[PDB]
């Protein structure tokens, strides 16, 4: 399997922008079970968000991920200058989970 | 001998789902709880305070039945003193809980090809959720500070989701029936007796 | 919650590897564990995953080499390897799974394996 997401995208803080996470095989369903992970430097990761929708009740309400169409996607609200990072999408397809390139977010 | 039903609960066609679950009354009959636990078909088995080798020569006043189909992994969220989405939204447990809980693998009966769109759970609520409480609302949950005026959009979603059973699902993600027994007792005389 | 392992560093070629993952303030019982490696420039890699149960679940061109076991009452999960490849270089996770319906969630440090 195959799965791709964009390169980086340029944030200011106040609006709102969605990550998209698209997989190759075919158009995501709610059984690929999409999570996100987070990527901060000195190598930190955090796990957000689980089962497309299921919100941690330790993360912060800014962050919400949904099905749009074929592609999985994560939305933030509000974008504060703590919201750089690296995220990652993970997929169950076959019987191995998938990983995604990464997407770099940077604040203005 | 008028024995428990207890074979329309384990055998019954369908269960129920996560966020409406089923109570069963059971009284004015005799069980045998000695069958149910050397079967050894239940994937889980585990309880405190009464134990099964004793629960035979035991009476009480009335015991509760309770039907639901979660996925594996969260067959932990149904133990005493536990904290999890399904202890906080969809099924709560008191901490001085009497009875079982018994759960096994049922793959072969709720998983379809392409996915079962039939099973939802709880996704949000407004505050926690009081020991052995239901909700069945669908009202939209909000998690801002604008009114949701009953339509979907921006910081209102909606408060139930679907599984996506599918028999390629990993071992932990498929689904298990899981029915949970309580045992009280009263201040009225004891009908519910042993064999 | 904490996750700690310990990694060797510098091992030869075609040498065995062991690496041992370590819980701080918790218990491992039903709870999944999983490996995930990071080559230095690239991205993501799985390697394997444990269940719960016992189960495993490993990747599909490493099931000769990979081999996945744990100890409840120990707390640890280790992660075994043979005839390691130069290629076969990486930071090395352990990651955890919450009871909020979300896998990926507790992660490690993380160690730094370099086969020379
Ligand atoms: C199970 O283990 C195997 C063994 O490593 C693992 O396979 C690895 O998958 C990655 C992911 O594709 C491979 O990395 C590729 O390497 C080639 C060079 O051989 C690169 O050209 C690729 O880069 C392309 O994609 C990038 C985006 O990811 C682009 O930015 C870039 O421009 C290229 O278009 C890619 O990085 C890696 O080579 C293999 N390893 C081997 C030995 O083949 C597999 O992923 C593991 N299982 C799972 C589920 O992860």
């Amino acid at each position: 399997a195959v799965v791709t997401q964009e390169s980086a995208l340029t944030t200011s803080p106040g609006e709102t922008v969605t990550l998209t996470c698209r997989s190759s095989t075919g158009a995501v369903t709610i059984s690929n079970y999409v999570n996100w992970v987070q990527e901060k430097p000195d190598h930190l990761f955090t796990g957000l968000i689980g089962a497309t929708n299921s919100r941690a009740p330790g993360v912060p309400a800014r962050f919400s991920g949904s099905l749009i169409g074929d592609k999985a996607a994560l939305t933030i609200t509000g974008a504060q200058t703590e919201d750089e990072a690296i995220y990652f999408c993970a997929l169950w397809y076959s019987n191995h989970w998938v990983f995604g390139g990464g997407t770099k977010l940077t604040v203005l | 001998t008028n024995l428990c039903p207890f074979g329309e609960v384990f055998n019954a066609t369908r269960f129920a789902t996560v966020y409406a679950w089923n109570r069963k009354r059971i009284s004015n009959c005799v069980a045998d709880y000695s069958v149910l636990y050397n079967s050894a078909s239940f994937s889980t088995f585990k309880c405190y305070g009464v134990s099964p080798t004793k629960l035979n020569d035991l009476c009480f006043t009335n015991v509760y039945a309770d039907s639901f189909v979660i996925r594996g992994d969260e067959v932990r969220q149904i133990a005493p003193g536990q904290t999890g989405k399904i202890a906080d939204y969809n099924y709560k447990l008191p901490d001085d809980f009497t009875g079982c809980v018994i759960a096994w693998n049922s793959n072969n009966l709720d998983s379809k090809v392409g996915g079962n769109y039939n099973y939802l759970y709880r996704l949000f609520r407004k505050s926690n959720l009081k020991p052995f409480e239901r909700d069945i609302s669908t009202e939209i949950y909000q998690a801002g500070s604008t009114p949701c005026n009953g339509v979907e959009g921006f910081n209102c979603y909606f408060p139930l989701q679907s599984y996506g059973f599918q028999p390629t699902n990993g071992v932990g993600y498929q689904p298990y029936r899981v029915v949970v027994l309580s045992f009280e007792l009263l201040h009225a005389p004891a009908t519910v007796c042993g064999p | 919650v904490q996750l700690k392992e310990s990694g060797p560093g510098l091992v030869a070629p075609s040498q065995s590897l062991s690496i041992t993952c370590t819980v701080s303030g918790l218990s491992l019982i039903g709870y999944g564990v999983n490996w995930v490696r990071q080559p230095p420039g690239k991205g993501l890699e799985w390697l394997g995953m444990i269940w719960g149960d016992g189960s495993t679940d490993y990747n599909s061109t490493l099931k000769s080499r990979l081999s996945i076991s744990k100890d409840n009452s120990k707390s640890q999960i280790f992660l075994k390897m043979n005839s390691l490849q130069t290629i076969d270089d990486a930071r090395y996770y352990c990651v955890r799974d919450d009871d909020y319906d979300g896998q990926f969630a507790y992660w490690g440090q993380g160690t730094l394996v370099t086969v020379s």
